[PDB]
């Protein structure tokens, strides 16, 4: 995944100020009240009827904290994002049969929640550097669906 | 579209937004360009340049337009009547770009009202983004009796085959777009697959209907419409893709019938088809 | 740009029958009528009011055979699709000024032509070699957009 230097070191800065659990807790359950028809996957996770319900989820919580863990781990391998993710890509598409464009959703409203959370500190030029990771993991997780 | 708490809403973070619309409709263009480039090619006679005032005061238009659509929320399609005309005749702005720009009024919305930006506001500023990009975008080519003559006339003579056509657009669908196997993990999607076949045809069936229902569409539809919405739950991208292998199996099989007029007449009655379809969805 | 070797046969194949002076207007004539905001690059060409005008049009034929006669070259070199439309892809952005989305729909209207001109002949399988090349040419033109 190509960045210039400036777009990855605006990236990682913002990055190491960001409580995972949290923002993964927070996009996540965005997602499912945004975007209900992603609740498709997560009909075992109990209750999902309001918004407040979903956000104080445990369930969701705990997946949300798994999906940016894994994020996070590949904000370190920006120059090889397929090859970084090539088997989680394969256990979406084999496995779990998750639609790519669900990956495009998640980015966009994780973009919102950094916004949220950073506020002016979240500039055009950094949303910008933002905007190619996240189209950037997207990719990559579709790159095995077959 | 707007359910009244979705509209109770809109006008509660907008009123907030204030006297801010004008600088906060700059920087969502701003961000737009930035993230974005393409929709650069719309602006060649800007100076897009940071703080252009060319910028600025396009951004305050905007965010005028905006505060017109919330005022009349119950109106929409007649309150930004002008602004319609202008993008289709005039603008002739690609509909994609219309995403992009309502993700990067979110994104600066997001930015300047922590404390009003919830869950629930968040999901009712995109419906309500959506369907002002629908309006804005709603004269751009809803079937006129021309249209309307040109489907019956093709859907006709597709007949007794409508559900062998339906199982060929399926499996035309599965081999050129794959991710859209991910709904039917339960099925045998080996060619001659009497699933695919059975599908095919239900769908084919339904299309029979829309097409002798054409002027009641929401009604004839409706159950179908909660089916996908609240328990298939299909991504809406996929019904392009769909609608897309339809036109090219009708193509394949309909030689003289599928002239340039019918062609754009078919694909118009896609659309409006997998609008329906997905208009319960939130 | 990666193919199956079943793939590249049926698009090689295919693509011997065509003449591409009369599937190049009508495509970009198809074009034209289907999506008519595509006309907004299009306002010194004439007559483009309805659809028998936009078909007929001359120079609508012959901007369309100019446009596959680029496509057709691409073809001899799939393997390397950006190299091949670079030069192409940046007079697209900085001198035409045109949306990168239009090269997918016209993707996918020559799709529709060639299912209209060949029938039957235009197989599941070959339609699939064809939806593949035509995004890998559009991505290839808008590659160097900035
Ligand atoms: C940033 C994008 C994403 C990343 C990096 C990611 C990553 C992961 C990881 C690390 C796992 C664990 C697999 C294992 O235990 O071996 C997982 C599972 C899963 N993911 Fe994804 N995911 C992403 C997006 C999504 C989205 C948007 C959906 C669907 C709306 C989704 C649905 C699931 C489901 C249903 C599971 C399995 C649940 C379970 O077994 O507990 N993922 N994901
Ligand atoms: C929420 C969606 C939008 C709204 C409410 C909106 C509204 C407007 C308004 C009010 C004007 C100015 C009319 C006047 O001169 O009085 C305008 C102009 C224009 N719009 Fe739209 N617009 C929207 C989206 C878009 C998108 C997505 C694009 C392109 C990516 C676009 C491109 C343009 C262009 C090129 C102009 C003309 C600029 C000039 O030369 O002054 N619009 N728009
Ligand atoms: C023109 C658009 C469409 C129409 C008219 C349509 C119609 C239908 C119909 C009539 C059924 C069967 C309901 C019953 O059992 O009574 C069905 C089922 C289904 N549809 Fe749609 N559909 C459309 C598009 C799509 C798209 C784009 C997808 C996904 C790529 C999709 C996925 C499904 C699924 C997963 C089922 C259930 C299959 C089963 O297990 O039996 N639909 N649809
Ligand atoms: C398969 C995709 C395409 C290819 C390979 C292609 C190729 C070309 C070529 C070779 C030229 C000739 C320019 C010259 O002689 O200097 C050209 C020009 C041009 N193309 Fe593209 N094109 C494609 C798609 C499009 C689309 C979809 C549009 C807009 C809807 C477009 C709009 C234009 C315009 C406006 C010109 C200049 C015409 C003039 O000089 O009046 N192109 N294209």
């Amino acid at each position: 995944m190509h960045l210039t230097p400036e777009e990855k070191s605006a990236v990682t800065a913002l990055w190491g100020k960001v409580n995972v659990d949290e923002v993964g807790g927070e996009a996540l359950g965005r997602l499912l009240v945004v975007y209900p028809w992603t609740q498709r996957f997560f009909e075992s996770f109990g209750d999902l009827s309001t918004p407040d319900a979903v956000m104080g989820n445990p369930k969701v919580k705990a997946h949300g904290k798994k999906v940016l863990g894994a994020f996070s781990d590949g904000l370190a391998h920006l120059d090889n994002l397929k090859g970084t993710f090539a088997t989680l890509s394969e256990l979406h598409c084999d496995k779990l049969h998750v639609d790519p464009e669900n990956f495009r959703l998640l980015g966009n409203v994780l973009v919102c929640v950094l916004a949220h959370h950073f506020g002016k500190e979240f500039t055009p030029p950094v949303q910008a550097a933002y905007q190619k990771v996240v189209a950037g993991v997207a990719n990559a997780l579709a790159h095995k669906y077959h | 579209m707007l359910s009244p708490a979705d509209k109770t809403n809109v006008k509660a973070a907008w009123g907030k937004v204030g006297a801010h619309a004008g600088e906060y409709g700059a920087e969502a263009w701003e961000r737009m360009f930035l993230s974005f480039p393409t929709t650069k090619t719309y602006f060649p006679h800007f100076d897009l340049s940071h703080g252009s005032a060319q910028v600025k005061g396009h951004g305050k238009k905007v965010a005028d337009a905006l505060t017109n659509a919330v005022a009349h929320v119950d109106d929409m399609p007649n309150a930004l009547s002008a602004l319609s005309d202008l993008h289709a005749h005039k603008l002739r702005v690609d509909p994609v770009n219309f995403k992009l720009l309502s993700h990067c009024l979110l994104v600066t919305l997001a930015a300047h009202l922590p404390a009003e930006f919830t869950p629930a506001v968040h999901a009712s500023l995109d419906k309500f983004l959506a369907s002002v990009s629908t309006v804005l975008t709603s004269k751009y080519r809803v079937l006129s009796p021309a249209d309307k003559t040109n489907v019956k006339a093709a859907w006709g003579k597709v007949g007794a085959h409508a559900g062998e056509y339906g199982a060929e657009a399926w499996e035309r669908m599965f081999l050129s777009f794959p991710t859209t196997k991910t709904y039917f993990p339960h099925f045998d999607l080996s060619h001659g697959s009497a699933q695919v076949k059975g599908h095919g045809k239900k769908v084919a069936d339904a299309l029979t209907n829309a097409v002798a229902h054409v002027d009641d569409m929401p009604n004839a539809l409706s159950a179908l419409s909660d089916l996908h919405a609240h328990k298939l739950r299909v991504d809406p991208v996929n019904f392009k893709l769909l609608s897309h292998c339809l036109l090219v199996t009708l193509a394949a099989h309909l030689p003289a019938e599928f002239t340039p007029a019918v062609h754009a007449s078919l694909d118009k009655f896609l659309a409006s088809v997998s609008t329906v379809l997905t208009s319960k969805y939130r």
